[PDB]
């Protein structure tokens, strides 16, 4: 799995609440978080399948 | 909204909820068939919910209308956040009544120190996730552009202004974006961004609606 899979999830500065997935390396699985709508970092996926494909877990 | 209070029921008849699965952004009703929101709230399908107070319970004043057209400002920049504004055309006109009605576009931008009303169903905590059932309100003043730029050096474009407090604890937050800042009976701001929510020395940043009066009126005319 790529290095960015290990980075904490990043809501960012914008003030929407968009459901996204991140890989939680501590839990070994993709989980949901609230994304603000702009300036996403790389550990931010539109589906669990996208997250699992890139970062693993589950 | 962090550090605010529950609005009086249906006392902000121009406030709408944007819903896709669940509530994700706010908006402001500015004509029978048009809503103003933020460009970063864009989705290809949106249901607009008017007349809401408690978004989890049927109260009997609601109107749910799907968006027919969704139009981002053509100069929106998703990296600088410049021109963060969007229009939504409703598939049918909203029924205008005591609990659902329009907010006036502004004839002048608001002076520093002007007290404004900011509202939404966004997070009520600066840390954690407490998304409220009932609509929240915050009374907050317009900051000088100099203080706004000093708070966020290099980041404040001509489309942006700050409203809030430097001491912390009172601000808009996630799921408030796209919603209204109303001052002296006019829609002056769209909830946009900030660093955290209600952090010290990091006030809320809002789109200056006054700069888009012509764009709004012409876009309505071109799509109506
Ligand atoms: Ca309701």
């Amino acid at each position: 799995r790529p290095d960015f899979c290990l980075e904490p999830p990043y809501t960012g500065p914008c003030r929407a609440g968009i459901i996204r997935y991140f890989y939680n390396a501590k839990a070994g699985l993709c989980q949901t978080f609230v994304y603000g709508g702009c300036r996403a970092k790389r550990n931010n996926f539109k589906s669990a399948e996208d997250c699992m494909r890139t970062c693993g877990g589950a | 909204i962090v550090g605010g209070y529950t609005c009086e029921e249906n006392s902000l008849p121009y406030q709408v909820s944007l819903n896709s699965g669940s509530h994700f952004c706010g908006g402001s009703l500015i004509s029978e068939q048009w809503v103003v929101s933020a460009a970063h709230c864009y989705k290809t399908r949106i249901q607009v919910r008017l007349g809401e107070h408690n978004i989890k319970v049927l109260e009997g004043n609601e109107q749910f209308i799907n968006a027919a057209k969704i139009i981002r400002h053509p100069k929106y920049n998703r990296d600088t956040l410049d021109n963060d504004i969007m229009l939504i055309k409703l598939s049918s006109p909203a029924v205008i009544n005591a609990r659902v009605s329009t907010i006036s576009l502004p004839t002048a931008p608001p002076a520093a120190g002007t007290e404004c009303l900011i509202s939404g169903w966004g997070n009520t905590l600066s840390f954690g996730a407490d998304y409220p059932d009932e609509l929240k309100c915050l009374d907050a003043p317009v900051l000088t552009q100099a203080e706004c730029k000093a708070s966020y050096p290099g980041k404040i474009t001509n489309s942006m202004f700050c409203v809030g407090f430097l001491e912390g604890g009172k601000d808009s937050c996630q799921r408030d974006a796209g919603g209204p800042v109303v001052c002296n009976g006019q829609l002056q701001g769209v909830v946009s961004w900030g660093h955290g929510c209600a952090w010290k020395n990091r006030p809320g940043v809002y789109t200056k609606v006054y700069n888009y009066v012509d764009w709004i009126k012409d876009t309505i005319a071109a799509n109506s």
